[PDB]
RNA sequence: AUGGUGAA
RNA sequence: GUUCUUUGUAAAGUGCCUUCGAAGAGUCGAGUUGUUUGGAUGCAGCUCUAAGUGGGUGGUUCCAUCUAAAGCUAA
RNA sequence: GUUUGACCUCAAAUCAGGUAGGAGUACCCGCUGAAUAUCAAUAAGCGGAGGAAAAGAAACCAACCGGGAUUGCCUUAGUAACGCGAGUGAAGCGGCAAAAGCUCAAAUUUGAAAUCUGGUACCUUCGGUGCCCGAGUUGUAAUUUGGAGAGGG
């Protein structure tokens, strides 16, 4: 059997599934040549003329019940960066993505179970964890690389479910939907919020 | 050791003024192929009462042309020109023509202020900032002719 | 063998340009091919085969990928019962913990 | 090093200071009320231009880091230690003067300031200089929570709202190398870029 | 134009200058094999009044030869056979000594485009200019021939062996004369 | 004489 | 013949006036050595190497005719 | 800068788009080539093309009241000339067949490298267009090839 390092090298695993497995990233890095080039040649504007994975997420997700498998941890690492050398836009993007889940879920307030704990507060629906609102005191690379997949694959699955603005600057099928309902809550500073008084 | 015609190179314009008159001439850099393009699709598409332009000039010929008509002002000549012998005789003509010249190493250097990827020799003619392009000319000589 | 060589001629600078064939109008007058490129761009455009920039611009501005197909913790609450909680003494053979707080807010 | 620098370092710091005298002087002149002798008597804030309503109003500061080749003269040097602003009160009649002066030097919602407090979270602590992060609520309450502060919250709360803590919390609280990081950088210079009289510019 | 310069500056080809750059050149060519391609002509004057352009389809060689079927002929035919797929259309001396005497010739690809397209430069493509130095049809060729006017080239005017065989043949018309 | 054949 | 297009202050020609007005160098040439011619020419190794109102080919003071050392082209 | 870029040079890729060998050979072109003058620029050998090949529009022929691309025939002519011995042996003019002139180097498009190869999507597909990539400034297009030619009115 072909090893890890020589696969990948040619490119312990089956060479019948790997071999035929071989067939933009790579051409990409012609463009830091280019950039080089314009920057040797002292003028920016044919620098910015050079300036201006679905197909992975169907195989490895042919239908979208197949997802639950890996939201585990496409979720927590959203949760992760959303509370988190990231750029801040891709902070900004992980956190929405997160805001607009639990709006869809608060939506249909599908959840089951919670269990507030040291790391988290955990949830139910598939479980998920989200890290308090608190500063979080490694390679960063496969970090950025997982974050960037796991929102590819979220932006299809909130695409799917929902098929199925002056707070920015503020901010029955169970017995959780059956209890509480009408009850209106009123949240002091520790339903209607204390905090926006302020 | 070699004929005097030869070895006036490698004696050249020291690094601050060198940087100085790169400085002065890109600003005069000419419109590249992009932005050239894009201007006269702009004008199309507008038409769809100008000032003369202004831009260095390179061309070996058109510069030997512009030179010995005393229009050429400071003239850029590359040292490492593998036919050595196409500007051996061009400090002798700007000495007879008086036309101020300076001998900048690199070619590639020379032609990267030109969208070129070399370029054996630049000039100027015209002007915006007369004052500058006078002091450097008189900041060359000094520097250059004066000494070797 | 590398003598000195003298600039006999050179030393006295040329008085009048050499060149001939007066200025043409061309130099006074705006160029005549950025004129032949505009009208060319222009029956481009009025052909319909090229687009403005600023068009362009406007130009420049999430589906069903699938569709139908056929293919834990671990008791660590924030006030848990002090029996989970582990003993200083264990503590340091431990080297996540069960801890005992007031609230949430604590 | 080249005389160059040293010379663009003198030049700068010379028009830089003539511009905070002017606008000392200025502000002198205008706590004595004797607008005769003075272009504008009133105050100006630009965001577009804004009068300086006496209205001690609050706004986040933030760093410029320039002009560089002005070095900071000991007024600003100062005032930055004052403020500790120096690494890269309120907007009161008596602190406008000394804003002012450090304006070239220097430039909100719940929303921005919730998430501010909560991700910077700056504690001193006690070795002695240790400011790591809001580790726990109860330090607050052990070190701030005889002013009635329970948790950071109530600082967040405190500093939004017109409240004490804003006073008290005083005494308790593209960027990148390499080729690729060039472009970003040359094209944020544009936004990167002043008359004594002129209202604070925003 | 500068060429009027470089066209006279090699006039005065036993010049200290020109004799310096030549012991330069042929040493520096010394280290590189017999036939190699040149990024550029040394005699840019000399190739363009030849009929070479600076456009893509043209290919500059440089070939040594030992000195002492002339050596410019030799080159040529190297050059042709080395260049199977390129056409030979001019030669010219670049550098001479005691052992070697080197030439640079220029080809023309007529299987590029821009060749094929060129108004100018298409006829190369017929296929009767196949190996033109093999058939003596280049400068030097024509030259080595004895082709040209006068009395000087009458008995080489146009053929050598052509002369031979029709003062040789026996025309006999259906009426005798 | 020209060009080839085999033969230690 | 039939039918759509031209266009763009686009490209040429005629006569006049006016200001300018480039020309293939290790090439021509001489020397020598091999070669061809019924031609003394040409071809070829090598020392040297030419000028721009210049150079080549022919005769009684020179007069007649072209502008080589690049190339394409059916009959 | 106890670094990072511009080129130039040199290698490689089961890279993409291309061409080269060889066969045939009566004729064509070049090299070589026997049995000091003669068989002989023949025989044989090698290399390179087509339906024809080569040559071709004079640094020509002539000494005339001049002709004006090259090529083939008659004539010039078995003459001039030579080896004056056996022998070799032209060419202008004249008549006929057929006729076509052109393209670069050379002096600035510099008020716009205006030029061209390749990739991509279409259409009316021996090609055209929008965009991109690369070559080009050590010169790609137009304007001039001595009959002159060029900037202007």
């Amino acid at each position: 059997f072909i090893t890890r390092s020589q696969a990948v090298r040619k490119l312990f695993y089956y060479a019948k599934d790997i071999q035929y497995l071989m067939h933009k990233f790579r051409e990409h890095k012609t463009f830091a040549r280019k950039l080089t080039r314009a920057l040797g040649r002292g003028e920016v504007s044919s620098a910015k003329r050079l300036e201006e994975l679905d197909h992975i997420i169907k195989e490895r997700y042919p239908s979208f019940p197949d997802a639950i498998r890996d939201i585990d941890d496409a979720l927590n690492m959203l949760f992760l960066f959303s509370n988190l050398q990231v750029s801040s836009k891709i902070i900004n993007d992980a956190q929405k993505i997160c805001n607009q889940w639990l709006a869809y879920v608060a939506k249909e307030r599908l959840v089951r179970k919670v269990f507030v704990s040291i790391k988290g507060v955990y949830y139910q629906a598939v479980r998920w964890l989200v890290p308090f609102k608190f500063p979080e005191n490694v390679d960063f690379r496969i970090m950025l690389t997982f974050l960037e997949f796991y929102s590819t694959l979220l932006h299809f699955v909130l695409y799917k479910l929902y098929t199925d603005l002056k707070k920015d600057k503020i901010i029955y099928d169970s017995p959780v939907a059956s209890l509480f309902s009408a009850f209106v809550f009123y949240v002091s500073r520790e339903v209607i919020s204390e905090a926006a008084m302020d | 050791k070699v004929p005097p015609t030869i070895a006036q190179f490698q004696y050249t314009l020291d690094r601050n003024t060198a940087a100085e008159t790169f400085k002065l001439f890109n600003k005069y850099r000419p419109e590249t192929a992009a932005e050239k393009k894009e201007r006269l699709t702009k004008e199309a598409a507008a038409v769809a009462a100008s000032p003369k332009p202004y831009a260095v000039k390179y061309g070996l010929n058109h510069v030997v042309a512009l030179i010995e008509n005393k229009k050429a002002k400071l003239v850029l000549i590359a040292n490492d020109v593998d036919p050595i012998e196409l500007v051996v005789f061009l400090p002798a003509l700007c000495k007879k023509m008086g036309v101020p010249y300076a001998i900048v190493k690199g070619k590639a250097r020379l032609g990267t202020l030109v969208n070129q990827k070399t370029s054996a020799v630049a000039a100027l003619t015209e002007v915006r900032d007369e004052a500058a392009l006078a002091k450097l000319v008189s900041t060359i000589d000094a520097n250059f002719a004066d000494k070797y | 063998p590398y003598e000195p060589l003298i600039d006999w001629f050179t030393r006295h600078e040329e008085v009048m340009p050499l060149t001939a064939v007066p200025e043409p109008k061309r130099r006074f007058v705006p160029s005549k091919n950025e004129a032949k490129r505009v009208m060319k761009i222009v029956r481009a455009i009025r052909e319909g085969r090229i687009i403005p920039p600023k068009k362009l611009k406007e130009m420049k501005e999430q589906y069903d990928l699938w569709g139908d197909s056929t293919e834990p913790t671990n008791e660590e609450s924030y006030n848990p019962p002090e029996e989970y909680l582990l003993s200083p003494e264990e503590k340091e053979a431990w080297e996540f913990i069960p801890q005992k707080y007031s609230a949430l807010r604590k | 090093v080249r005389a160059e620098s040293i010379v663009a370092k003198t030049l700068a710091t010379s028009r830089e200071k003539e511009r905070i005298k002017r606008v000392s002087i200025l502000e002198d002149k205008k706590a004595k009320n004797e607008t005769q002798h003075i272009a504008s008597g009133k105050d100006f804030i630009l965001k577009e231009k804004t009068t300086y309503d006496g209205k001690p109003a609050l706004l986040f500061i933030v760093r410029v880091r320039g002009p560089l080749a002005v070095n900071i003269p000991n007024k600003a040097f100062k005032i930055l230690s004052l403020l500790r602003l120096v690494e890269t009160v309120k907007l009161t009649k008596n602190v406008y003067p000394l804003l002012k002066v450090i304006a070239p030097y220097v430039v909100p919602s719940l929303s921005s300031i919730r998430s501010l407090i909560q991700k910077r979270g700056r504690i001193i602590y006690k070795a002695e200089p240790h400011e790591i992060v809001l580790n726990d609520n109860n330090i607050v309450e052990e070190q701030l929570g005889d002013h009635g502060i329970i948790c950071v919250e109530d600082i967040i709360h405190e500093i939004a709202t017109m409240g004490e803590s804003f006073s008290v919390c005083n005494f308790f609280l593209v960027s990148g190398f390499g080729s690729l990081n060039r472009l970003r950088k040359i094209k944020q210079r544009e936004a990167e870029s002043n008359a004594a009289t002129a209202p604070v510019i925003e | 134009g500068a060429y009027k310069y470089l066209e006279e500056l090699q006039r005065k080809k036993q010049s200290d200058v020109l004799r310096f750059l030549q012991r330069v050149r042929v040493w520096e060519y010394r280290q590189k094999n017999v036939i190699h391609r040149a990024a550029r002509p040394t005699r840019p004057d000399k190739a363009r009044r030849l009929g070479y352009k600076a456009k893509q389809g043209f290919v500059i060689y440089r070939v040594r030869v030992r000195r002492g079927r002339s050596l410019r002929a030799t080159a040529e035919e190297r050059v042709g056979r080395r260049a199977a797929n390129l056409r030979v259309l001019n030669s010219y001396w670049v550098n001479q000594d005691s052992t070697y005497k080197y030439f640079e010739v220029i080809l023309v690809d007529p299987q590029h485009k821009a060749i094929r397209r060129d108004a100018r430069y298409n006829w190369i493509c017929d296929p009767v200019h196949k190996h033109r130095e093999a058939r003596g049809l280049t400068a030097t060729g024509k030259k080595s021939r004895g082709i040209n006017k006068g009395h000087k080239f009458n008995n080489t005017k146009a053929g050598r062996r052509k002369t031979w065989k029709r003062q040789n043949t026996l025309s006999l018309w259906r009426y005798r004369k």
